[PDB]
């Protein structure tokens, strides 16, 4: 077989991986720029008396403990799935890769090359 | 930086850079003084010729050995064994690599710590680390159960080992070797004429059991069969002419691992310290360690040790249980092919003895955490 | 493992190791950067738990992959 | 393809002098190519390469293309080169997994060898008989129905 | 969405979601931390194998259950054997899942409030409730009335039911189950030699205890019957070869059962508990009760019991009533399949404790209407 077409085959899979990378990127970048203008509520710098900006500053102390709460939340969620991820790594790997670790190696490099020596 | 993966041995001593298939280099670990006065002057005559040089000037020296069995007996002689090696075998100073030196089984503690003492103060090391001489002849043959039975120059261990567990209560070690058999091979050649006293001689000797010996597969039958045909007299050429014919002394030799007995050891033959050391593990993992026995060192090189081995397992074994030895072809530097493997590890990478912690707690930090 | 030590961990984290705190207790220009502070502060929290979720979604596309490896692996 | 032009274009000395060694140590004066490739494997294995058997076989079975054993130093050069190892790992693993990941559009923990079509498809590219089928007899190499992310490994790894 | 009807039991956990036929994932109840020291390194070795991955690699651990009996002795393995339940053997997470435990009688209330407690506020499931063990095993009889005895592996009870009016003042719970049986067949053993001892080979008793032996009809006759012939001497292949006899220790193993004062225990036997939790109940529903005598549980699938435990109770009971014992085929999750049916109903869709119900009055909720 031709190892032309798999020249071309990668070249065509490197455009379409290089392709939807920053296609990925660009929108996770404006997914995440509306998620934050839509969640975090812009402040105003007018229209509101001291006694309104005492008002809504302690509505969005509580507003901020509440999303901070669920934040968090998740968070712990995302670290204890992640340690569940890193764990079913270690299964699967030591269901796989077992036999494969003691094959890493690089021989028979230097010692080839010295006829020499006697 | 890349790590130095040295390996004292007895009787060979094996180095290399780690991530290699093949030591770098291998000579004698021997030490001779000359012993005669000398006449000529300005020879350029040294003091001390170590390593393969005092191989070939070996008729006018006392060569000595500094491992006697594992333990090291004579530290400056190791010493200088260790200078040879990294200054002259491999010109690499000792200053900027990691060194991997090996231990056997159940060895003295003052021997590990002087040892690391040694690494640390004289060729001042940036960090080192002691392994045991069969977990690496493990990690050689990509298994990762198994028991091994490496048998060296020095001393004979067989370390039983599961799923990476080691079983420390189930270490066998014996103290026949290579060397024990190349002494009885000498003194079983004095029964033919042929007298080697000299500690040079020594090595002419090795190198008849070497090229020469081999494990019958019943002793019996070939005791009987050299007795009556001569179909087994091979002949040899010393170092000077007149062959010398070897008869039934060729499996006789070799022998005296399985028959401890002849050379008046008590204990039993490398096949039944194996079975005593598989039937002190757990009852389930017996049938693992019986299909996976592995062989190393370099004296079970002897052509048709694995098939007398298995035969004798099997004839202890239970009748159902499948045993297979696994025999490398690369049996010699399966110790440091492993040796190799672990240290080219990144999950290893923070194993190391590092200089600072030897400062911190002395050299008795070997024995702990850091092994 | 003592869960109670679990469950104490989070309320602490919930409560006293989040920074917790009454603010609203403050003069004009200084209440407003108060609150400009915490809201931002909050809104990188949000971009956080964003990023959070979408780590999450690619964990759970990894286990997946798990599953269908061990299945077809045996 | 265009990618052995460039490589062509792109002579590596330092490798370009063990090929010249072995242009002398072969032609013994005014010699045509007469592809020894006893010659050759003695060639690759004395240069320091590792060529497996089945390399050195192929090579056995892929010369003297003209009949006449004089074969033209472009192409057995060109030969020689690409079974020379120049490449370096193709990628990283992460790579990889990152990329399968953008390719699971199906979100069911793995690809499709229809799928793979669909997206090469999608890339406006000539598919040929060279093409087509064995794209897809590879990329599901077990031949399992679809992709799996081990055979999206083994499809394209060390390929650049 | 469906509900999940775990069975927490003590040997055997068995999951599936309701509305099957069978258990989804079966697997013992063990967690093991491994004891040895381990010497390969990156190996990947875990701290604590569950389920029955521990089964395999059982030969380097020490395995210990969580739940002695029904009691639950050690929260912290319980509630991993539950996390693995939940999320490798069945693989749906538990924030969108209904579960219903099972819980033997007349067991402590802070075991029952405190499981309660890890499933709403550790895996923070939507909703979840707690059935005895037989009420189940009655629903899969497709009966509503009958005397069942659930002789399971940690402890046996016999809870008589009519009409569907439970009888709380006649549950006779005893505390000898498959576990002493266990432990008393490889006391027995010794008899002839073969020793077990650590927790890893109490399994491969209970392997023995499971192939081999048998209820026997009559016991002086075959105690003597084995005693002078040896059509009884079944052998057996242990893990490692070396297979062993055994004679009458087949059905000496099991008639503790009807006899426990052979382990010392003072009650009487499973035959005669049965009669008393009858007597102590009214004297116009004992006629049904004895016609509908149900057998479930794993340890009642020993071959021969369904006609020991008729002719004993004939004994017993007044020779006009006919007694009729109901051992179905699918004995060992007959409490399962009750739970499975149990939790299909629509009628009983509103008797789950809800979260919010729980927020409200704490984990004393489940002693209260929902019971
Ligand atoms: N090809 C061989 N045949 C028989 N015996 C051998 C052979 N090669 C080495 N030996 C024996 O093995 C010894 C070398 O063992 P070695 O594995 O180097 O010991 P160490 O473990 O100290 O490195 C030599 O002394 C020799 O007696
Ligand atoms: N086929 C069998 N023959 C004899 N005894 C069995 C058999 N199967 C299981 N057992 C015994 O029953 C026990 C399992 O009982 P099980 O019903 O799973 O208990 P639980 O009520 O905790 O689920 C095992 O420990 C075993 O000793
Ligand atoms: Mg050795
Ligand atoms: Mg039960």
């Amino acid at each position: 077989i031709s190892a032309s077409r798999k020249l071309q085959l990668k070249t065509l899979m490197l455009q379409i991986a290089k392709q939807e990378m920053e296609r990925e990127a660009e929108e996770r970048r404006g997914e995440k720029g509306r998620v934050l203008r839509t969640r975090c509520q812009p402040l105003e710098l007018d229209g509101l008396g001291f006694e309104e900006l005492q008002d809504l500053c302690r509505q969005l102390h509580a507003r901020v403990d509440k999303v901070d709460e669920e934040r968090y939340d998740v968070e712990a969620k995302v670290t204890k799935n992640i340690t569940e991820i890193a764990d079913l790594t270690q299964k699967i790997y030591d269901l796989r890769g077992k036999f494969k670790r003691p094959t890493l190696r690089r021989v028979r490099i230097s010692a080839d090359a010295m006829m020499q020596a006697l | 930086t890349t790590a130095l993966v040295c390996d004292n041995g007895s009787g060979l001593v094996k180095a290399g850079f780690a991530g290699d298939d093949a030591p770098r280099a291998v000579f004698p670990s021997i030490v001779g003084r000359p012993r005669h006065q000398g006449v000529m002057v300005g020879m350029g005559q040294k003091d001390s010729y170590v390593g393969d040089e005092a191989q070939s000037k070996r008729g006018i020296l006392t060569l000595k050995y500094p491992i006697e069995h594992g333990i090291i007996t004579n530290w400056d002689d190791m010493e200088k064994i260790w200078h040879h090696t990294f200054y002259n075998e491999l010109r690499v100073a000792p200053e900027e690599h990691p060194t991997l030196l090996t231990e056997a089984p159940l060895n003295p503690k003052a021997n590990r710590e002087k040892m690391t003492q040694i690494m640390f103060e004289t060729f001042n090391v940036p960090a080192m680390y002691v392994a045991i001489q069969a977990v690496l002849s493990l990690y050689a043959s990509g298994r990762t159960t198994g028991i091994v039975l490496d048998s060296g120059d020095g001393v004979t261990h067989n370390v039983p080992i599961y799923e990476g567990y080691a079983l420390p209560h189930a270490i066998m070690r014996l103290d026949l070797a290579g060397r024990d058999l190349t002494d009885y091979l000498m003194k079983i050649l004095t029964e033919r004429g042929y007298s080697f006293v000299t500690t040079a001689e020594r090595e002419i000797v090795r190198d008849i059991k070497e090229k020469l010996c081999y494990v019958a597969l019943d002793f019996e039958n070939e005791m009987a069969t050299a007795a009556s045909s001569s179909s087994l007299e091979k002949s040899y050429e010393l170092p000077d002419g007149q062959v010398i014919t070897i008869g039934n002394e060729r499996f006789r030799c070799p022998e005296t691992l399985f028959q401890p007995s002849f050379i008046g050891m008590e204990s039993a033959g490398i096949h039944e310290t194996t079975y005593n050391s598989i039937m002190k593990c757990d009852i389930d993992i017996r049938k693992d360690l019986y299909a996976n026995n592995v062989l190393s060192g370099g004296t079970t090189m002897y052509p048709g040790i694995a098939d007398r081995m298995q035969k004798e397992i099997t004839a202890l074994a239970p009748s159902t249980m499948k045993i297979k030895i696994i025999a490398p072809p690369e049996r010699k530097y399966s110790v440091w092919i492993g040796g190799s493997i672990l240290a080219s590890l990144s999950t290893f990478q923070q194993m190391w003895i590092s200089k600072q912690e030897y400062d911190e707690a002395g050299p008795s930090i070997v024995h702990r955490k850091c092994f | 493992g003592k869960r109670q030590t679990e469950r104490e961990k989070k309320k602490k984290i919930l409560a006293e190791r989040r920074k917790v705190l009454a603010i609203d207790h403050l003069n004009e220009d200084q209440l407003r950067e108060k609150a400009k502070e915490l809201w931002q502060s909050i809104y990188n929290l949000e971009a956080e738990k964003f990023d959070l979720q979408e780590k999450f979604k690619q964990q759970k596309y990894e286990i997946n992959v798990l599953r269908n490896r061990i299945n077809d692996n045996q | 393809d265009d990618i052995y032009k460039a490589a062509v274009e792109q002579l590596t000395e330092e490798q370009k002098n063990e090929f010249k060694a072995a242009f002398d140590i072969f032609v013994l004066g005014a010699e045509d190519g007469c592809i020894s490739t006893k010659e050759l494997g003695k060639v690759m294995r004395m240069l320091g390469q590792n060529p497996t058997p089945e390399e050195l076989q192929e090579m056995i079975d892929e010369v003297d293309e003209d009949g006449s054993g004089t074969v033209d130093f472009d192409e057995f050069l060109v030969m020689m080169v690409r079974c020379m190892k120049d490449d370096s790992k193709g990628k990283s693993e992460e790579e990889l997994s990152d990329l399968f990941r953008m390719f699971d559009k199906n979100a069911d923990g793995y690809i499709d060898l229809d799928e793979l079509k669909m997206m090469l498809q999608a890339t406006g590219e000539t598919i040929t008989e060279d093409d087509i089928e064995e794209l897809m007899k590879d990329g599901d190499k077990n031949n399992d129905g679809r992709i799996d992310y081990d055979e999206f490994l083994e499809f394209m790894k060390g390929v650049e």
